[PDB]
């Protein structure tokens, strides 16, 4: 049965490996949801720091590839890590041989023909990550796009990763179905991380402080993470109405 | 245009008599027509009752001397402490300085 | 570390045997039959390709025949993909020769190339050998006509009727009974499609189910021309022969 | 399956373990150190009567001072002895004078170790190196497969080893002359060889300072054979 | 690149693969070598399962390595042809360094050296063949008859077998071999060769080949009707 | 570190098969059905687009891709396998031929090239099989138009008409009763979108479907004017609503 | 078990067996004591025949005149890791004209013996190794294993019984480290060390090898009739 | 080396090579021998640089050789004429290339026909009923315009060539010390002893 | 099963086992700690004397990297000295290029990317240390925590090896009781106190304490090793406090 320790096919045509890979990206057992607005796509992500001695202003699974493009990761950090140093040198290296700033669904494929080669050759293991990328693309507009280990990509008008990923997702599916839009029909960037907190809320049925969340905002020409300070004045505005 | 060759200028001599040899050398060291050291030695003891002086290029004969002396404690390591005979050095060397038949240590050695 | 995941293609086994040559042997044995018979005035390849669909495009198609100059040909029996890997590896070899001499590379010559290419994946590499026999038609002005095979164990002999693929020992047996040395060109293009016809595993030959081939000095003087058959032709030689 | 350079849970490496089998299978070889010179002799042990005996050298000369005698895999000890030829006379090229036999033997077992996934696996043969030179006289070496090498008064290796150096145990003094060492390898290899022994199945050599390494002819040990038989009934 | 060894030792001191490929030349067709006062005969089988074949083309069993020098071999003809080829570079390479010609015993030296390389380097598995190398050194009448082995230990012989059933032409060989008085012509030394594969073969038609190679680059290859009247002479003179 | 799998992956097991390329075409067998039809002034190929969540956008995940301005591939199996594949056949079109030739290549060769890559993972050290069977149709301008069938194992054969993956079998005999050798391109579009629908379970429209066509040279879609020689692309891929259009004359 | 095969496994309880394995050809080989004072360093080792024709397996081995070492276990790999050192102690001369500091020495055996236990193809170095030396922070005593552990210690020993050796230094301490100015009584110590490690044979001429090396004494060693003296 | 003639008779090829080598400003030999056989119907002489003309001679030689051996069948003069331009076309690119101009003759024992071929160190191949190398064709080729017939027979063609080395003689300034002149048709290769 | 004889291979449950057994190796080794002060970080170890025999003062465990770095490790030791090796290449070339100093962030993702980069082959094994370390940078003082998995964070404080849990304890308190923070000489103190303490799960043999420190004021930002009369001073603090 070394069929189920290199990816190699099974007699049922499968990849055991790759499976597995996708049952590592679990582990952490955060959860990660995305929405796009009219001029922004929003990522927010549980934060989850359970040791004291920890300094919880560098645990992120959230990570600036480019100053476009931003990405969240779900799955353990040392392979996280590896995706984001290697996403943030191919975005680098676009932009240098290409003379224009990597799009979000072009990283996206790239990162997941480099998760494909690892599904056909031998020597290398699968990364054990789902990795989500988003942006507000100077030709698509907002923009969400998700790789995953067996190196399958496709954009997203919304999506949700993790344990949880099915109640985000179907409370996500239930309000697209009543507004019959493929985005968050607001203005401002803030009310839509409003949103994205409120429906997460929702789904999961869980509160929030500001040390629970992680928030990542994709702007024209430029991404940025909240500070706790920001997300805070972001949940006071949820409680008053 | 870089040239990678000097003259340190110097003069050497050795004569052997019947159970006695002699290696001398001026302490002179010059460049054109300047004195870079009235008291630079030339002459070495290498070991092995061996001594040595390479003569012309200083950075060129410097090395070699040195290679030399590396190629002495070599043959004690790899042949059990056994003494480097005179014609065996003599022989060494020669395969050192053709090591650069191409680009030569441009130096006139006596041991 | 690797190791562990290590086949070992090329080894022995205690009896001697490569194991690989032997299993590649093996599955030769269910590709479809190809035969090959040398007369004194040309050769005829006959093939058969496996069961077939009313729906595959024939006279666009090529599994079993292929062309590697104006004077050899090859008949496939294995994987078809393997082949191909070989046929234009010998192909080249061909216009290396041609271009080095600045004559047409003799038959023989072209078979040892291609054979000793198989014989290494045997020996060295660690790689799966070619799951492939090929059967050699050609001519050139040294030693006239010539039929070879080649298997996947890289050795090669010469024929003067053969078979390779499904079905060998049977259609052997018959073309050492029927086979004369005196023979011509239409009676060796009779007994191929016999023997098929008789060997194969189908209902019926037909026509879809067939690819063929001639070398002929039958070409206007001294000189040599292949003849890849067309479906039409095939179609038409199986009722001149009285099989359809 | 596992790695060519593995260690035993009694810390001894497989392979080098298992070379050791095969030499153990080889035919016996001798060799016997004196004051007046080094003596070497080897079983030829012919497969058949049709073979030529003559064309067995399991006796070689590495330089005029350095003589070898091999058992086991005796394929696998002409790129040794080609290393060794090489190693002896470029020392010659560089420093004009002979090679110790200590430091020639040193160099032959530089190759040993160098296996793994360089050779794929160990030498299946073990050589005696038997020589002269200025500074410690008369030597003979004992080259494994190991890398380790051993210098010996009298070594016996092959099939019939630990039965010749009980013997040899006995009979070794430092005061040995080379004819008394030569009847020695002789009756040794005539204790232990399976058929009987004579000129044709059996091979005589020595190195001495004057002469340097010299293989026997048939003739010449014929009449130390005869010399043997004859000093054996004497009592 | 592949560098796995494939070629290793056992508990016992056995190298496993160099022995199963002694057991390819068993499988191998007989061959069989004999050298007279004044020449050297190489003798080989061809099975006769195989009829249909085109003898004109068929890869011969003996190969001319120089002008005076032949190989014979029993084993994988695939891996045969590997060994002829770089016997046959080294040949040329030789005259061209040199000025001379290999000896045979050189040429055997060298085979035999490939042969054992392939017996301890990594990613490679031995030569399931054993050959027979024989011919005339340079300027040279006395006959030369080598023997190699997977192994790559190589030995002069009078006379040697390899391959199916060659210790039963080996015994053959053995009784009827006086080397104080070998085959004084090459009549005798053909005649002995013949009768030597006549213990194995089954029919003395076309499943004998005989090659005969005298001094001074003199090789020349018997035909079909040449050693028939060999095989009809030797039984007749059975009858009795 | 280094890529020390430099040995066969697949090989071959005492019976003569080749395990890894048998289990490839079993992945293939589980993905979804795909199909090409070749009429007399064209070809066409489709599949379904299986969307893995409705919050997808599957406009962006494209089962039908342009090799060459006159070639199209389809596959059915393992989608990312798929992805790189028409990367490379797509490069390879150019390096391999028109940086050579100063024009695109045929059908057949193209496809010749992609069977080669594909023939290579089943015999190069350390890798796997391919997971994927193609359907590449094409045009050129000495072999007319072509329908090609390419397999895990490297094998290519060329069809009329045919189909790959879940409802293979069952599409095969659709086709079989409705093909002839004087079908319009429009009509062979019309049989494509029926057999399709014997193996989708949910939505069937424009949205669900892919659809491309190898017909007439489009100048629309060339980009430019000015050399007569330069008609544009036979390549086209049909629009949701062009599909919904024909789905009520169905 | 079945974490033994080579040394790129863990075993479930984080051993390294290989280099486990190759620990154990140390302990299978003869015993050899190092010892050091503030003036001097020295090394004691008894050498192992093969049988009574042999010669006496030489044990230590020079590095530089101000270094060496003495090995147990597979003498081939302490000829390849003492021929690395005398490259290292050769290049700091060469180049800085710096004779190596003997801490330096013993953290480049580390890193060379780590690179074979952490990497598939390789094996570990079976040999244990007793580093002396004299530099500028004046003398000093190291233990190598082939695990890249290296240890500086007062004094030492390794080999099969060299528990009982070990012993005896740990008792004498405070005594031969006072032993300044007098290589003779150190060298005593030494021997009077090896001793406890002994048992059914004695120390015979050619059976004992001594090293010493000091404030103004190269490292010389010291075989045959010269070891007389200290029997 | 200095001068190599050619000439194509009916039957045979026959092939002229001075005898002079010259180091400095002495002649150090008056007896060499400018050629080496291919096979044993193909001839090949060769005048260029020092050092490089045997090297590659032998060299071509060495691969003929083997190819031989490997068929058991001799190249024909065209076969081996096109192998021997390749080698020259390659090497006039090469680093250092090899400054040989060579005349390969030849009996095609196919078709009876005797066949000289002219190719010069940039792998200039021609065919041709005579020809040379360097300045002797400056000399010779107006008396091989006027006397020349396809139909001639050896003797005749080696009188012809004494002509051509007797106006060498008396309008060269070098003195090549006379030539080595050999045959080469279906018999084989021989060498005119005296000459 | 089997799924733990191989390195970079996935159990059915998504788990490296041989990630997971390289930190049984570190969790066998001697304790080692780390606080984050004002204006710096301080680094501790326990070092067991095996024996009488060996030098006091001499094995020194604790590792500068750069000038302004320090590393301390559990686990097998030799695995640490080559990390280090690889950290101070890194920190080289980026100084090379850069010309500033490595910031401790940047130092911490080169040692990350190289310990993960073990995790992907089965032709190397994964490190058998946790690694300690930090420094002082442009930012401020920054302290890290690195496992066998490639895995780090930022830390407050961080303790590795046998006594682990104990330490952990002992930290938890002192981030408790100093929210504003501690000095560089207080947490010098108290990682002598923290390594005594944690001595009762290595109280088989005596042991010597061996301390380092970075910090703005006390250091000028380099690393140095604590000496003489300081670590006296840190000494008798802990032998008062653990009785
Ligand atoms: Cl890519
Ligand atoms: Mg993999
Ligand atoms: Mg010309």
């Amino acid at each position: 049965g070394y069929d189920r320790h290199i990816t190699i096919f099974s007699p049922e045509g499968r990849l055991y490996q790759v499976e597995y890979a996708f049952k590592a990206t679990n582990q952490t057992n955060i959860n990660s949801l995305a929405v796009r607005g009219k001029d922004c796509t929003v990522v927010i992500s549980q934060k989850k720091v359970p040791d004291k001695l920890l300094d919880p202003t560098t645990v992120s699974y959230i990570f600036c590839i480019s100053r476009t493009i931003g990405m969240v990761v779900n799955g353990p950090i040392p392979d996280a890590r590896n995706a984001a140093l290697r996403a943030k040198a191919e975005a680098a290296e676009f932009r240098y041989k290409y003379g224009y700033d990597m799009p979000c669904d072009v990283l996206a494929k790239r990162m997941a023909n480099l998760s494909q080669i690892y599904t056909q050759r031998a020597y290398m293991r699968p990364l054990g990550v789902i990795l989500t990328f988003v942006s507000v693309d100077e030709e698509l507009g907002p923009s969400i796009y998700k790789t995953d280990p067996a190196g399958y990509y496709v954009g997203y008008k919304a999506t949700a990763t993790g344990p949880k990923q099915q109640e985000i997702t179907t409370n996500l599916e239930n309000h697209f179905k009543k507004s019959k839009i493929d985005h968050i029909n607001e203005e401002s960037w803030e009310k839509v991380v409003e949103f994205a907190i409120t429906h997460m809320i929702d789904a999961l049925g869980t509160e929030f402080s500001k040390n629970d969340l992680e928030v990542g905002v994709a702007t024209k020409d430029k991404f940025f993470t909240l500070s706790a300070e920001n997300i805070e004045e972001r949940l006071v505005a949820i409680a008053e109405q | 245009q870089f040239n990678p060759y000097g003259d340190n200028g110097g003069t050497i001599l050795g004569i052997a008599g019947e159970d006695f040899a002699v290696l001398a050398g001026d302490t002179r060291n010059i460049t054109d027509y300047s004195i870079n050291s009235r008291y630079e030695p030339k002459v070495f003891d290498c070991g092995d009752n061996i001594v040595m002086s390479a003569n012309g290029f200083a950075a060129d004969g410097d090395a070699l001397v040195k290679r030399f002396k590396n190629s002495v404690k070599w043959y004690h390591f790899d042949h059990n402490d056994k003494k480097l005979s005179i014609n065996s050095a003599a022989r060494n060397i020669q395969h050192l300085l053709y090591s650069r038949r191409f680009f030569p240590y441009y130096v006139y050695n006596i041991i | 570390g690797s190791r562990r995941y290590d086949s070992r293609t090329t080894i022995f086994s205690p009896e001697g045997r490569l194991y690989q040559v032997e299993y590649a042997l093996e599955s030769i044995s269910h590709a479809g039959t190809a035969i090959g018979i040398m007369a004194s005035d040309g050769i005829v390849l006959a093939a058969e390709r496996k069961v077939t669909s009313t729906l595959l495009e024939q006279d666009t198609s090529t599994e079993k025949l292929y062309k590697l100059n104006d004077k050899i040909a090859v008949a496939v029996a294995g994987l078809t993909a393997d082949a191909e890997i070989l046929i234009n590896t010998a192909r080249i070899h061909a216009q290396n020769y041609l271009k080095t001499y600045n004559e047409d590379i003799p038959v023989e010559i072209l078979v040892r190339r291609l054979s000793d290419i198989k014989q290494g994946y045997t020996q060295h590499g660690g790689l799966r050998p070619f799951g492939v026999s090929f059967i050699y038609a050609g001519y050139d002005d040294r030693y006239g006509y010539q039929l070879y095979t080649s298997n996947p164990s890289g050795n090669y002999t010469g024929w003067k009727a053969i078979s390779v693929g499904a079905n060998t020992s049977a259609a052997q047996t018959l073309l050492q009974m029927d086979y004369k040395d005196d023979m011509k060109v239409d009676d060796a293009i009779e007994l191929a499609l016999k023997t098929l016809s008789k060997t194969t595993d189908s209902s019926a030959l037909t026509y879809d189910r067939l690819e063929f081939a001639t070398i002929r000095k039958g070409a206007n003087d001294g000189e040599v021309y292949q003849k890849i058959f067309k479906p039409q032709e095939i179609k038409d030689i199986l009722v001149k022969t009285g099989i359809t | 399956d596992r790695g060519v350079s593995t260690f035993s849970p009694e810390g001894r490496l497989f392979q080098v373990e298992y070379s050791l089998e095969a030499i153990k299978l080889g035919s016996t070889a001798i060799g016997i150190a004196t004051k007046e010179g080094v003596v070497l002799g080897v079983e030829k042990r012919a497969t058949s009567p049709l073979l030529e005996s003559d064309s067995i050298e399991k006796i070689v000369e590495i330089d005029r001072h350095i003589g070898c005698a091999m058992s086991g895999l005796t394929a696998d000890a002409r790129s040794m002895i080609e290393h060794a030829r090489t190693a002896a006379v470029t020392h010659n090229l560089y420093y004009d004078e002979d090679i110790n036999v200590e430091s020639l033997t040193q160099s032959v077992c530089d190759l040993a170790l160098r296996f793994g996934e360089l050779m794929s696996r160990p030498f299946g043969v073990a050589l005696l190196i038997a020589g002269h030179d200025a500074d410690d006289g008369y030597q003979l070496f004992h080259a494994e497969p190991s890398g380790t090498f051993y210098r010996y008064n009298a070594k016996a290796i092959g099939s019939g080893s630990e039965g010749a150096q009980a013997e040899l145990l006995n009979e070794w003094h430092s005061s040995l002359t080379l004819k008394e060492a030569e009847l020695l390898v002789l009756k040794i290899l005539k204790q232990v060889m399976e058929e009987k022994l004579d000129e044709n199945n059996a091979q005589l050599s020595c190195i001495t300072k004057q002469d340097g390494f010299k293989i026997y002819d048939n003739e010449k040990t014929a009449e130390l054979i005869k010399e043997l038989k004859e000093k054996e009934a004497a009592e | 690149g592949y560098d796995r060894a494939l070629s290793i030792f056992s508990p016992d001191g056995h190298i496993f693969q160099v022995e199963y490929a002694l057991e390819a030349v068993k499988r191998g067709t007989c061959a069989v070598g004999v050298k007279g006062k004044n020449c050297v005969v190489l003798g080989c089988e061809r099975r006769s399962t195989l009829k249909l074949q085109d003898t004109r083309i068929t890869p011969s069993k003996v190969s001319k390595i120089d002008s005076h020098v032949v190989l014979s071999f029993s084993g994988l003809n695939a891996d045969s042809r590997i060994l002829i080829e770089k016997a046959r570079v080294e040949a040329q390479s030789h005259r061209l360094t040199l000025e001379d010609p290999v000896t045979v015993e050189y040429l055997t030296r060298y085979v035999a050296g490939v042969q054992q390389r392939y017996t301890q380097s990594g990613g490679v598995r031995p030569f399931g063949v054993s050959t027979l190398i024989a011919g005339f050194d340079p300027r040279d009448d006395e006959p030369k008859l080598y023997q190699t082995e997977p192994s790559g230990i190589y030995s002069s012989w009078s006379a040697q077998t390899i391959g199916r059933n060659s210790k039963t032409v080996r015994e053959f060989l053995e009784k009827n071999y006086d080397r104080k008085e070998p085959p004084a012509t090459v009549e005798e030394c053909v005649k002995l060769t013949v009768r030597s594969l006549l213990e194995v073969v089954q029919t003395g038609a076309k499943n004998i080949e005989i090659t005969v190679v005298k001094p001074d680059s003199d090789i020349v290859a018997l035909s079909s009707e040449e050693i028939n009247q060999y095989v009809t002479q030797i039984e007749q003179e059975k009858q009795e | 570190m280094t890529d020390r799998y430099s040995f066969s992956l697949t090989t071959f097991s005492p019976s003569g098969k080749l395990g890894q390329i048998d289990y490839a075409l079993t992945a293939v067998k589980q993905g979804v059905t795909s199909l090409g039809i070749k009429a007399t002034n064209g070809v066409v190929i489709a599949t379904e687009k299986k969307s893995s969540s409705p919050l997808a956008m599957s406009e962006t995940l494209s089962k039908v891709s342009l090799l060459t301005p006159d070639i199209g591939a389809v596959y059915s199996g393992m989608g990312p396998d798929y992805r790189v594949l028409v990367d490379k056949s797509r490069k390879v079109a150019h390096t391999s031929y028109k940086r050579i030739y100063g024009e695109y290549p045929p059908t057949k060769l193209l496809v010749s090239e992609v069977a080669k890559i594909m023939q290579e993972a089943t015999q190069s050290g350390g890798v796997r099989p391919f997971g994927v069977s193609l359907l590449i149709a094409g045009h050129d301008e000495f072999n007319g138009f072509s329908l090609y069938q390419v397999d895990p194992s490297g094998s290519y054969f060329p069809w009329k008409a045919t189909a790959i993956g879940k409802g293979s079998v069952a599409a095969k005999t659709f086709l079989e009763k409705r093909w002839n050798d004087e079908l319009e391109l429009e009509d062979a579009i019309h049989i494509a979108l029926l057999t399709l629908k014997e193996s989708v379970e949910g939505e069937f429209n424009g949205d669900t479907i892919e659809l491309a066509i190898i017909g007439d040279e489009n100048p629309d879609l060339l980009g430019y004017t000015g050399i007569p020689t330069d008609k544009g692309p036979r390549f086209r891929k049909l629009t949701s609503q062009e599909i919904n259009d024909r789905l009520e004359a169905l | 078990n079945n974490y033994d095969g080579d040394t790129v496994t863990f075993s479930p309880t984080g051993r390294l067996f290989q280099v486990e394995y190759a620990l154990e050809a140390i302990k299978q080989g003869s015993v050899t004591v190092g010892l050091r004072s503030n003036t001097h360093a020295v090394l004691v080792a008894l050498k192992r025949n093969a049988d009574e024709l042999s010669s006496y397996q030489k044990k230590i081995i020079k590095c530089d005149e101000h270094m060496g070492l003495s090995l147990a276990g597979l003498a081939p790999d302490a000829r390849v890791l003492s021929n690395y050192l005398r490259q290292q102690c050769n290049y700091s001369s060469l180049v800085f004209n710096r004779k190596l500091a003997v801490e330096r020495a013993g953290h480049l055996l580390c890193d060379k013996a780590q690179k074979n236990t952490q990497s598939y193809g390789g094996r570990p170095y079976g040999v244990g190794l007793l580093i002396i030396g004299y530099d500028k922070s004046g003398a000093h005593l190291l233990e190598f294993q082939p695990s890249g552990n290296v240890t500086e210690l007062y004094g030492t020993a390794i080999g099969a019984r060299s528990q009982g050796a070990k012993t005896y230094l740990e008792r004498t301490l405070d005594t031969f480290i006072k032993i300044d100015g007098n290589p003779d009584e150190l060298i005593k110590a030494g021997v009077e060390a090896i001793s406890q490690s002994l048992r059914d044979e004695s120390l015979t001429v050619d059976n004992l090898s001594i090293a010493i090396v000091g404030k103004d004494t190269p490292f010389t060693i010291y075989d045959g009739e010269a070891v007389a003296k200290y029997i | 080396m200095d001068i190599i003639l050619g000439i194509r008779v009916q039957d045979s090829v026959i092939l002229a090579s001075s005898k002079a080598v010259t180091r400095g400003i002495s002649v150090l030999k008056d007896s060499d021998d400018k050629t080496r056989q291919l096979s044993p119907h193909t001839l090949m002489s060769f005048a260029g640089e020092a050092g490089d003309t045997v090297q590659f001679a032998e060299y071509i030689q060495a691969n003929i050789q083997l190819y031989s051996i490997r068929e058991d069948y001799e190249l024909s003069p065209q076969a081996v004429s096109s192998f021997v331009r390749q080698e020259l076309a390659k090497s006039i690119r090469s680093r250092r290339p090899y400054q040989v101009n060579v005349l390969i003759g030849g009996y095609d024992k196919k078709k009876n026909k005797p066949e000289l071929y002219q190719i010069d160190y940039l792998g200039t191949k021609v065919e041709l009923p005579y020809g040379a190398h360097g300045y002797s064709g400056f000399y010779t080729f107006s008396l091989l315009d006027h006397h020349y017939r396809p139909d001639m027979t050896t003797e005749e063609g080696l009188d012809l060539l004494k002509l051509c080395v007797q106006e060498l003689e008396k309008r060269m300034p070098m003195d090549f010390k006379g030539v080595i002149v050999k045959i080469v048709d279906k018999d084989g290769i021989r060498q005119v002893d005296d000459f | 099963t089997g799924y733990d004889l191989s390195n970079s291979v996935f159990s059915p449950d998504g788990r490296n086992f041989q990630v997971e057994y390289a930190v049984k190796a570190v969790e066998n080794g001697t304790t080692s700690i780390g606080i984050k002060c004002n204006d710096g970080v301080v680094f501790a170890v326990e070092k067991l004397i095996t024996s009488k025999l060996l030098v006091p003062q001499k094995n020194v465990k604790i590792q500068v990297v750069d000038r302004h770095i320090g590393c301390v490790y559990s686990g097998l030791i030799p695995d640490g000295r080559h990390l280090v090796n690889r950290g101070r290449e890194e920190a080289a070339s980026f100084k090379k290029l850069y010309k500033t100093p490595i910031p401790i962030p940047a130092f911490a993702d080169r040692l990350g990317q190289y310990v993960q980069a073990h995790t992907l082959y089965n032709s190397v094994r994964p490190f058998g240390v946790s690694t300690i370390f930090g420094g002082v940078d442009k930012n401020g003082a920054h302290l890290y925590m690195l496992e066998p998995s490639g895995s780090y964070w930022g830390y407050k404080g961080a303790a590795t090896g046998k006594g682990r849990q104990s330490a952990k304890a002992e930290l938890e308190k002192l981030v408790d009781h100093h929210p504003e923070g501690l000095s560089a000489r207080e947490a010098v103190k108290q990682a002598a106190k923290i390594i005594y303490l944690a001595h009762e799960d290595n109280k088989e043999k005596d042991f010597e304490l061996e301390i380092s420190w970075c910090s703005l004021s006390e250091t000028n930002g380099l690393h140095k090793f604590v000496k003489g009369d300081l670590l006296q001073e840190a000494i008798d603090f802990a032998q008062k406090e653990i009785n």
